[PDB]
């Protein structure tokens, strides 16, 4: 019943597909969407996205940001700015960038650049935790 | 072993020492374990029998309290 | 279901009036062994076997007792 | 005194000497409490 | 006699303890209502959990009832 | 030393086939069963096995155990076997 | 309440200490998990 | 009369509680083999799962207690399960054994937290962001909480197992008194008893796990 | 050429972005004054009737909106449209852009344009984007998509059926959809 | 030796990598819990 | 109301930072191509 | 499994002890009934 | 007599136990309100559940009332 | 007399049971607040349900009051 | 006398019933906080509703108080 | 005397009623925590309201205390 | 005797304290419903926590029961 | 004497009132858990409020305890 | 004697006060469920707070228990 549409500016992972459950890391917490879910629209934060197909297999991607919209007709549109499959990433670079961002944080003093640093820190933390 | 012998001097022939009874109990434990538990494709009966003997041993010492709830009087 | 009776007709049957001689023969054999004291040759395996069939007939006496008092759990009175 | 201290005390040494030390102090406390209880009964 | 009297009193007292099971079932189903209104595709599994919760909550309440009878009839 | 592939052939999970095959020559096949029923009748008749609440708790726990076995016996058995075969295959692949 | 009968208390305390701290831990120490091969 | 199942069992005058307490470990065989029977396979798998679930949160100093805690969660569990057998004596129903399991463990944990770590140990008596006008009371609170912890442990185990067993026994007695009266009512009470037995199996496992988890959380708090 | 290949996923993505405003049926407010008008073109000439069409549509819409008294501001994505419109429309102008057309447009460009449109101090109550919807190698059509502000989507009655919705999530979603629609226009105007 | 009559010690003899580091982790399970 | 919104940022900036952080954590086999397909060339006037 | 005919001595012992048990049960029932009712009455 | 007296006392005590049903219905309805405000298209299915919850919650409370009468009239 | 005395006691006891209706009101009129804050369009549709919930919740509480009078005046 | 004594006892008992109003006011003034934190532009209607809820919740509690006085002074 | 005795009893009973104020303050703040975690920029109204709720909730509880003294000292 | 009488009374009183465990299990198994309806892929980790909460909540209630027996049988 | 007797009774009664503080502290932390799970960045600020709430909630409960001692030792 | 009698009564009464800890622990372990279902990546920090809340909530309940013993054994 659920028509799923997972997309990126350059790639279409799903299009009108019929899956059973999609977990998303909304900025207001994580939640899972199945058929007939209550209509909502949300914006994402860096995190995993697990798509469960009817056959019982799970496809795990990682999205940096974007939007999710589940509609009255059980039609889900998930548009991610940078959606990468998990195998395209590495743990060492994530940990190193996390350390660099933490160092810049303890070094920085201005509010806006501190917020930018903290955002990068959160992205890298979600990275290292999603990888392993 | 017993089930083969028919002599009462066998009773005195056994080792009725702490090490002797310890070894007899260990031998029985290993015989049971190797016939019923220590086999691949084993069953649950190898444990249910021990649990049954345990329930029996429990009812044993519980009889002294359970004989006061007798239905009849004779 | 029915195989129980299929076996009972063989082994759960009142003894026929023709086979009591063989029974008293087994009894006289056992009492002879008791007289001579030759039961010591009986290895304890068969001795336990005989004790178990003895407890069997004793259980038969007790089920007769409970059917004779018209009560299962002790004496109703 | 053989195969006892070979199978009972050899493996348990690193735990009985360094790990469970405060456990032994607590055991002393528990024994003292149980003795004080069984005393005033 | 004062014995039967206090038996009645303690029976009523132990009976008071069913308010907990009452309030418990309220939350178990109220939250079931909310959870179904959120993700209706999981109605069956939620209803399962619901029963489980209820089956425990009222259980505790029933316990009190036994004590009541344990005081009123067993004593 | 390798392990034997089977156990001891216990009947009803309580009595092994050794007892039945040993009582078989003298008293046939229903001999052990009539021994069991005679014993239980004499026990619950001479007040050896008194009847109380413990009897019904025993019936309940025995029913739960028998249902649990009959339901999740194949699963745990083949799960242990699957663990063993997985370890064995992983080992042989490392050879 | 028999739990309050403080006469038989050591009979409960001692074998528990013998079982939980010596026997069971010795049976655990024999349960070893080797590292996986290459 | 009613508590005849919690009295220290004696057979032929000997304190058979000793054998009942020593028996549980006899159900956990071990083997030096690499591939062994089904029982040891499943039991090693269960010990592995339990160790992973309990010890993961701890640092390198807490994990030294692994052999302890796992052993604990095994012993209690087995005992509790063995308690559900008919006419059995459950040694966890005794306040003595639970106290002797709780006071040593919690006491050693607080002691190892006080020997080293003494500054943070005394600091844990006060949460981080506590305002000033409430500093004093929230010390007297935490002291009494820390002092009641071992009691709470032992009683939470005893009270639970004892009540479970007593209640199963009472519903069994009800079934007995309903045998000679309405038979559908007898069947209903018997079904209630079966559901209660399942609940009691669950509560046995859960109480073992909760005792273990609380001791482990105290250890983590002092390591 | 290659743009016809990179359009299919981009078309799917942009239309999936807009599918919400299509399903919930947001109608936009017809009573407000502040209007933003983005036109998408390139920096290169010799396209034919592309920049002319964009400029004609922008001029006609500026006329019909100012006739109703709505203060319009213009944004030109591409030097051609800014050059064509700067003389006759200079007061009505906020931001322009360059370096479009030489390289295929990417989402980074759309994000930059969205940034500079938000960091401009011009709270537009409504907006519209005008691009050249590509139909066939011979045929294109100057199309126009709407762009709603936060207060439009928030105060819409048909938006009550949506869940976990507050002003913050709607703000973030609005900004992301602005970027998405700019990207969609950029990928359509390069064909 | 086939792997069904092999002792954990014989396995450690055949693959010295499978041996547990009784020096870095002296206490049970002689290895970090995550790799358990 | 997230912290960066209190700081004065916008979800476009948040998304840019997050996409950049995910692109940097990419293995060098994909990093150059991914940075190419998502690089910005537009310039404000 | 083929049945086995039990030795005649065991069958004769079985049925004999069974009949003796019926007799003993009846006798002890009739013997205990009067004293039973008498003690039931004298208790009150 | 002290018997009727303690009957009255135990009746009032057992009557106390209706507070649980009161609170139970309150939460169940409160949560019905919330769930309908979230997914009004599920109003009918939710309302059904609501009744069910109520039908059990107050039920427990009613039980107490029986005990009250069981003490006040049946005894 | 002990009769009137225990009548007073049981009356107070039965009166205790109004706490359930009190807490019921809080949840209903609290969940009504939340639900209106979420979907103010259905303001009227919800307020209806609110009353219904209240009309039942306090009802149960009122029941206790009757028992009070049933003990204090009817007896 | 036992009459005044049980009057005091029943008065305290009936006074117990104010816990319901306490918890009620609590939930309402809490849910009001949440609802305002969600849709602050709706503070007017919410606060109104809040009072209404409170005005009923504590009302029930006050009822108990009357019974207290109804036992302590009116009798 | 039985008079002072029942005065003590009724005083303790009326004192029981502070549990309602306790639970009240709990939600009044619990919900304040949640509401601030949602919309921190509105801490002003979220807190003001909090106090108001508290100022009423505990108030009801305090009422019980008066009755206690009204029984223990004023009588 | 008055001793056994007050033993019965105190037993019922201590038994009252199970309402807390009842309401506790309801919240734990209800919030479990909600949390599963939100993130069903965390059903396992949630159910675990649920049991833990329950295993503590009812525990406290059971404590009261001991006191009951501690008064009724141990004294 | 009846005086010490009713002192014990009123002490237990006044002690009952700690259930409110129990439920109160619980909610203050349950809501702290939720609020932190929402906006973990404010962890520090949230914890502060939590303590404040707790510091008041249990406070009310403690009040009851004083009355208990005020009846048991001061009288 | 009436002294031991009222000691039993007051002990049961003080034991009643554990319902608050029961309901409290349930809230901390229910809101923990919800908060984990919302932001599972904070599982560790949440479980910490949970314990803290529990460690205080039941604490208050345990206080009542002391009073019980303080009446039953210390007096």
């Amino acid at each position: 019943q659920m028509s799923f549409t997972f997309a990126s500016p350059t790639q279409v992972f799903f299009n009108g597909a019929n899956v059973r459950q999609v977990d998303v890391p909304t900025l207001t917490g994580a939640f899972g969407i199945l058929a007939a879910h209550v209509p909502t629209l949300q914006v994402l934060r860096p995190g995993l996205v697990v798509v469960h197909a009817e056959d019982g297999t799970t496809s795990k991607y990682f999205v940096s940001s974007g939007s999710i919209a589940v509609n009255a007709d059980s039609s889900v549109q998930l548009l991610a700015e940078e959606a990468v499959t998990l195998d395209m990433l590495d743990l060492g670079a994530a940990k190193a960038n996390l350390e660099k961002a933490q160092a810049e944080l303890v070094g920085t003093a201005d509010e806006a650049t501190r917020a930018e640093i903290q955002i990068r820190i959160e992205a890298n933390e979600a990275l290292v935790k999603a990888l392993e | 072993e017993v089930k083969l012998g028919e002599l009462p001097s066998w009773i005195l022939m056994r080792d009725f020492s702490p090490s002797g009874i310890f070894g007899a109990f260990q031998r029985g434990y290993y015989r049971y374990y190797n016939k019923y538990i220590n086999v691949k494709k084993g069953s649950i009966s190898g444990i249910t029998m021990v649990l049954a003997c345990y329930v029996l041993f429990s009812y044993s010492f519980s009889y002294k309290h359970l004989k006061h709830e007798r239905l009849r009087k004779y | 279901l029915a195989t129980f009776w299929y076996y009972a007709k063989v082994e759960l049957v009142p003894p026929t009036p023709a086979e009591i001689p063989r029974a008293i023969q087994s009894l006289k054999k056992i009492v002879n062994s008791a007289q001579t004291g030759s039961f010591k040759q009986l290895t304890v395996k068969e001795a336990v076997l005989n004790g178990l069939v003895a407890t069997e007939v004793l259980m038969w006496f007790y089920v007769g007792e409970i059917i004779g008092k018209r009560g299962i759990i002790g004496y109703d009175v | 005194l053989q195969s006892i201290i070979k199978n009972i005390w050899i493996p348990m040494k690193p735990y009985y000497t360094k790990v469970y030390q405060e456990i032994w102090i607590g055991m002393g406390l528990m024994g003292f409490i149980v003795y004080k209880i069984r005393a005033a009964d | 006699d004062i014995d039967t009297a206090a038996k009645f009193i303690g029976a009523g007292a132990a009976t008071v303890g069913v308010a907990g099971s009452g309030a418990g079932i309220g939350t178990v189903f109220g939250s079931l209502i909310i959870g179904y209104a959120r993700n209706p595709s999981l109605k069956q599994q939620l209803f399962s959990y619901a029963i489980l919760g209820f089956a425990l909550s009222e259980a505790m309440g029933l316990f009190c009832l036994m004590v009541a009878f344990l005081i009123l009839f067993a004593m | 030393p390798p392990l034997p592939e089977y156990g001891g052939k216990v009947r009803y999970g309580l009595i092994p086939e050794e007892f039945f095959q040993f009582l078989y020559p003298k008293t046939g096949v229903t001999g052990p069963y009539v021994l069991g029923t005679g014993l239980i009748l004499y026990a619950l008749s001479k007040e050896i096995y008194v009847i109380s609440a413990e009897t019904f708790t025993a019936l309940s726990v025995l029913g739960v155990m028998v249902y649990g076995i009959k339901k999740y016996g194949p699963f745990v058995a083949d799960f242990a076997d699957k663990l063993n075969e997985q370890k064995l295959a992983q080992l042989e692949e490392a050879k | 309440m028999p739990q309050l009968n403080t006469t038989v208390w050591p009979t409960m305390i001692t074998p528990m200490l013998l079982t939980l701290f010596l026997i069971t831990q010795l049976k655990m120490l024999n349960t070893n998990y080797h590292l996986p091969p290459s | 009369n009613l508590f005849a199942s919690f009295i220290a069992p004696t057979i032929l005058g000997l304190p058979a509680a000793v054998l009942i307490i020593l028996f549980p470990p006899l159900l956990i065989p071990t083997s030096k083999y690499l591939i062994n029977n089904r029982l040891i396979t499943t039991q090693q798998w269960l010990i592995k799962l339990t160790s992973k679930q309990m010890m993961t949160m701890h640092n390198t100093k807490g994990r030294t207690w692994s052999l302890m805690l796992v052993s604990l969660i095994i012993f209690i569990a087995t005992t509790n399960l063995l308690g559900l057998l008919p006419h059995s004596f459950t040694p966890t129903t005794q306040l003595s054994m639970n106290l002797a399991m709780a006071i040593p463990l919690w006491a050693g944990t607080v002691i190892m937290g006080f020997r080293s770590k003494i500054k943070n140990a005394l600091a844990h008596f006060l949460p981080q962001g506590t305002p000033t006008p409430l500093i004093p009371m929230l010390v007297i609170i935490e002291t009494i909480s820390l002092l009641i912890q071992p009691m709470a442990l032992a009683v939470r185990l005893t009270a639970n197992i004892t009540a479970g067993h007593l209640l199963m026994h009472l519903i069994g007695s009800a079934t007995l008194a309903m045998s000679t009266i309405n038979l559908p009512s007898t069947l209903i009470i018997f079904t209630i008893l079966i559901l209660l037995t399942i609940l009691e199996i669950a509560v046995a496992l859960i109480q073992a796990y909760v005792f273990t988890l609380l001791v482990s959380l105290y250890l983590h708090d002092n390591t | 050429a290659r743009a016809e290949r990179e359009l299919k996923p981009a078309r799917i993505y942009g239309l999936g972005s807009l599918a919400l405003y299509e399903k919930a049926d947001i109608k936009g407010p017809e009573d407000k004054k502040k209007h933003l008008l983005i036109g998408v073109s390139s920096d290169r000439g010799l396209c034919g009737a592309i920049h002319s069409s964009i400029a004609k549509q922008m001029k006609s819409e500026v006329a019909t909106l100012t006739a109703a008294g709505k203060e319009v501001m213009l944004v030109g994505i591409g030097d051609k449209i800014r050059g064509i419109l700067y003389r006759t429309h200079s007061d009505q102008f906020l931001v322009a852009f360059k370096e479009v057309g030489r390289k295929p447009p990417t989402f980074g460009d759309a994000s930059v344009i969205a940034l500079e449109l938000l960091n401009s101090g011009y709270e537009f109550d409504e907006g519209s984007i005008i691009f050249n919807k590509f139909r066939s190698v011979i045929s294109y059509k100057t199309e126009e998509k709407p762009i709603f502000s936060l207060n439009t989507v928030a105060s819409a009655d048909s938006m009550s059926i949506y869940d976990d919705i507050d002003a913050d999530v709607l703000q973030n979603y609005q900004e992301y959809n602005l970027a998405n629609i700019i990207y969609y226009s950029l990928k359509e105007s390069t064909t | 030796i086939p792997f069904d009559q092999m002792t954990i010690e014989d396995l450690n003899e055949a693959f010295p990598e499978t041996k547990l580091d009784k020096k870095k982790y002296p206490y049970w399970p002689h290895q970090p819990i995550e790799n358990l | 109301v997230a912290y960066w919104r209190q700081a004065g940022l916008s979800y476009i900036r948040y998304s840019q930072i997050c996409a950049k952080a995910v692109r940097d954590a990419l293995k060098t086999e994909f990093k150059a191509n991914a940075e190419k397909t998502s690089g910005s060339n537009v310039k404000i006037v | 499994v083929p049945p086995v005919q039990v030795s005649p001595l065991i069958k004769l012992g079985r049925y004999s002890a069974l009949f003796l048990g019926v007799a003993y049960g009846a006798t002890r029932y009739n013997y205990l009934k009067p004293r039973a009712e008498e003690e039931r009455r004298i208790a009150a």
